[PDB]
């Protein structure tokens, strides 16, 4: 559509991905052809004479920006207009440029960051990087705010930075680079006193709206450059127009004909499918304070809880668990018996082998079987390790559904990489909803290419990714194919229960082609391909029908005390007769359980008057 | 020639998982280089984009 | 402490209550000593030599204003700042001054509205009202809205005996009297194209905030003259600060520290007890038909029905209910013991007799049994008599709850006066919530003196009154006193069945 | 001479209830004269405040 393509943003604080040539590649394919990078903009470890003409389009960075250890002379990061600074490098700064030079003292030369106007949060740090010229004279109080202006630590000193002075057409000699263009476009200290936000020119007659962040093209909420809080079809509103307006002349809530749903810094007509739609009209991803979610005809709401309701735990990276990055044996005492993980599940090979860097003990490989209770997972599931016994994913036996609201790396909700397990064993796994699934790097795992993932997904558009695991032509050699019963609809494993739809009959989970009926020893009956047990009180049939109901009332062939239509082991031995009186039933000419003359109120246990002592 | 990096200070040894550690002096911080096919600030996550 | 006393404002359009002295003496009670009028402003027939001292303190009228058929020297309606125009007169007018002259042609010579700034709604019509001037040349585009300028008409005319001009210093002689003090303060046309709302002075360095409705006192969201839309603690807001803020990064919702429950054009920290709060804090009177009012944890709420919502009966006076004033014999069928009358119960001694001018047939008394067990009435009960054979309130028997939404005359909820009923009844009413109950006009009615209304309604700050009924010594030796075996709790009737 | 009040036009015979009806010539709209102890647009309600 008309919108701007987004990157996902790196998150490598200070880290070299391979070598100077491999790192340059993890930059390119990550930051090529995008404009609104959503997490960060690390441009790090570039080396001399490496083209960077693909940074001329990044027009927003919703996180901090780190330019560290860069030796190319010119970083064309110009069109950047605003650094929303949702998350800070070094927990304070939101634009860091530090130590950009090699041993030969030929580091970063010029940052032609011309159009950078506003930083919505955080200070700006700078450190030793000679050849950096002209930036040593930029005006900061315009770019940054006023309170956060007490944390920045700029420090400029260069030696070969003989770069020429900037053209006199621009104030105080303030300039990003050289030429008339590179000079600090001022919009927040030349405003008239009567203006509150952005402006252009000291004229008090052409200010900007109250919500514009960079600049404007006329004072209006429809002519901003970048919106400060929200936006809806080119309008930088401060809150999406609510659904129900209040009418003070009649006290009743009206209906707003412009009510839009506030979905993460944009106003939308309807939340996406897997997102809860609360009452305030704001799309949520996890709405539980005392209440819980439930289906409301295709749109999930979260109505009130009636006091005691089921448990929910917090995922990994949210709330409590943020200093930890996996599930190790110090943050497992929380997932005790909760059935839905609000968040996301990481399993990295740090929990088992432990580590001393963050004070984690070596989690015992058995404690992981606690997760048998998990049914719904909101975010993603990432697995890259498993105890060196288990052969199928066992602790996640009955995982019902993977919501996949937040996806690891932006596409992968289920990810099982570099594992040693004969086959998956995730047998319930109803409806993986959004995000893709990657199951690769596995040594010995073959069955998984048999399932029909095109049906397992939820919202369409998904795509599976299964390569680099034990070849099918090697598991058929060892005959590791699934049970002959399973229909051509997939089989998570060799055990005859790992099917997804049995051949003819099913025992609820275990497959059997022919359960027991009019021939067969165990007493049961089929019902829509489900082998259900009739009451055992009846006698084993050989010619005609056994029954059609769970209760013994259809046990026609019975060799015990036949309770009229029913049949029990002995005629009722404690059932109440009339008016709350204990009555033991006796046997009729056909051994049937029937009543007697109401005379003997203590039952009728004898022929006539021989059971009521006269 | 004098570079940024001295060997890992053993205060944060085994700092990352899938990569080799190195301590830089231009901020007194450890910043390690990962093996191939890994990402993260501690080379912990596996590269899934392949 | 910074609140302002409030009047209620009459609504009798052109009728005069009694004589020209009684009428005025009622016009002395209503409007004495109050700033804002929560209703309409009718001043009619204040004849010559009568004083209008109190009429200067009026600062805002939240309806329309009518000045018609009065002949007095002036109308010191000076400090009227703004006329909201919530209701209207003739469905289009918000201020009308018509025909202020009697035979003597003495009329009304000066209407001194020096500082009337803005009329927020509807046109304005000065029909023929001679002997009036100095209000015949005001520029009206400054006060009226933009579109309503097409809906108006001026019929100013005068024999012009004296009527000097005013000081030539004030803009285009557009004054409302003598000098410059009584001259227009026009703050909507003399503004810069850089300002969109009102301003003060041509300069754009001081133009008023986009929410102030009359003027400004240092451009800001606060310090307005009169708040146009809402008001939260001396600040002319546009919508009360919600309680949940949508954090656009974590997609959750955060508890806002400045929570303000919207309550009829003012933001309040918590709704009144007899009001039902919805989910997002905003007082409301009767929850939507999709939901049903359920009480929980003190204050009430309302959630979705379990399918077939119980039938609710909206009283006469709301919705399509304006072609009839009481429950006449063309609406009773639209009631089936709803038990949940929302608001009014207008039963007057006018249904039983019927009237043809309003195209109604006379009501037959037999069909007043539909209200045999109406459990709750939200707002108020207006009764003045029965079909004179039933000797008690026999329909309203199982009624229990009177909550007080739309109190009558802003002061009254249980209105039963001027009937001949020995013992009214009401064997089950135990939940008055607010307002006042009045039983003061029944010649033969002597049991209502026994009930202790202290337990009838909580929310202390209400006081009933009972006068002009059978003296306790009159019906004592007559056969109508609290029952013998009865308990010391009051006698809603003579018998043990109503000893309560 | 201008009898600003003329009698009820009888096109609204018994227009208002509790008081004499009387019509106007300049505005062509009637103004009932409610009795004592009555208020309202057509003299409907009993003055409960008084």
């Amino acid at each position: 559509l008309e919108e701007k393509k987004v990157c996902q943003g790196t998150s490598n604080k200070l880290t070299q991905l391979g070598t100077f040539e491999d790192h340059f590649l993890s930059l390119q394919r990550m930051f090529n052809n995008c404009e609104v990078v959503l997490g960060n903009l690390e441009i790090t470890y570039v080396q001399r004479n490496y083209d960077l003409s693909f940074l001329k389009t990044i027009q927003e960075v919703a996180g901090y920006v780190l330019i560290a250890l860069n030796t190319v002379e010119r970083i064309p990061l110009e069109n950047l207009q605003i650094i929303r600074g949702n998350m800070y490098y070094e927990n304070s700064y939101a634009l860091a440029v530090l130590s950009n030079y090699d041993a030969n003292k030929t580091g970063l030369k010029e940052l032609p960051m011309r159009n950078l106007q506003e930083i919505l949060h955080g200070a700006v740090r700078f450190s030793n990087n000679p050849a950096l010229c002209n930036v040593e004279s930029i005006q900061w109080r315009d770019i940054v705010s006023s309170d956060f202006l007490s944390n920045m630590s700029m420090d400029f000193q260069n030696h070969l930075g003989s770069c020429q002075k900037c053209d006199p057409s621009c104030p105080n000699g303030s300039c990003w680079g050289a030429g008339e263009e590179n000079c600090q476009k001022l919009t927040k200290i030349i405003c008239a006193q009567q203006c509150s936000g952005r402006c252009r020119g000291k004229s008090p007659s052409d200010c900007c709206h109250n919500q514009c962040a960079a600049g404007c093209t006329g004072p209006r909420e429809s002519d901003c450059l970048v919106c400060r809080k929200f936006r809806n079809e080119a309008t930088c509103k401060d809150t999406c127009p609510p659904l129900m307006l209040y009418n003070p002349t009649t006290y009743q809530m009206d209906v707003n004909p412009e009510g839009k749903y506030s979905f993460g810094a944009t106003c939308v007509k309807k939340c996406p499918r897997n997102y809860v739609v609360t009452d305030h009209g704001s799309c949520v991803r996890a709405c539980g304070a005392d209440s819980y979610e439930m289906e409301e005809d295709g749109v999930r709401k979260c109505k009130k809880c009636e006091g005691p309701c089921r448990k929910v735990c917090n995922g990994i990276g949210i709330g409590e668990f943020k200093d930890s990055l996996s599930i190790n044996a110090t943050n497992i005492k929380h997932f005790k018996n909760c059935t839905s993980i609000s968040g996301d599940l990481h399993i990295l090979p740090v929990a088992f082998r432990g580590d001393s860097f963050t004070h984690t003990p070596p989690l015992d490989p058995q404690e992981l079987d606690i997760l048998k209770t998990v049914k719904e997972i909101t975010g993603f599931l990432l697995i890259q390790a498993w105890p060196e016994n288990r052969t199928d994913l066992h602790a996640f036996e009955n995982l019902e559904i993977i919501r996949g609201r937040t996806k690891q790396h932006g596409q992968f909700s289920l990810a099982v990489v570099s594992l040693n397990i004969t086959s998956l064993g995730l047998r319930s796994l109803k409806e993986i909803s959004d995000g893709d699934v990657i199951i690769s790097g596995n040594k010995n795992l073959c069955y998984a290419n048999t399932i029909n993932w095109k049906k397992l997904f939820g919202t369409s558009g998904q795509k599976t990714k299964i390569i680099s695991n034990r070849g099918e032509n090697s598991c058929k050699a060892t005959g590791q194919v699934c049970h002959a019963l399973c229909s051509p609809e997939g089989c998570w494993g060799p055990e005859p229960r790992d099917c997804v739809s049995c051949r003819n009959v099913s025992r609820g989970r275990e497959c059997v082609d022919k359960c027991n009926l009019l021939e067969g020893e165990p007493r049961e009956f089929v019902e829509n391909s489900e082998c259900i047990q009739c009451h055992p009180e009846c006698l084993p049939q050989a010619m005609n029908i056994t029954c059609t109901g769970r209760g013994p009332d259809n046990c026609i062939q019975c060799a015990h005390y036949i309770d009229g239509p029913h049949c029990v082991k002995t005629c009722p031995a404690g059932v109440m007769g009339e008016n709350n009186t204990l009555v033991w039933k006796y046997a009729d000419a056909g051994h049937v359980c029937h009543l007697c003359h109401p005379n003997c109120t203590y039952g009728c246990t004898g022929p006539g008057l021989e059971g009521c002592p006269t | 020639v004098v570079s940024h990096f001295n060997d890992c200070p053993d205060s944060h040894t085994q700092f990352c998982f899938h990569g080799t550690c190195r301590f830089l002096v231009q901020e007194d911080k450890p910043a390690c280089v990962c093996h191939s096919g890994y990402v993260g600030a501690r080379c912990e996550h596996a590269d899934l984009l392949a």
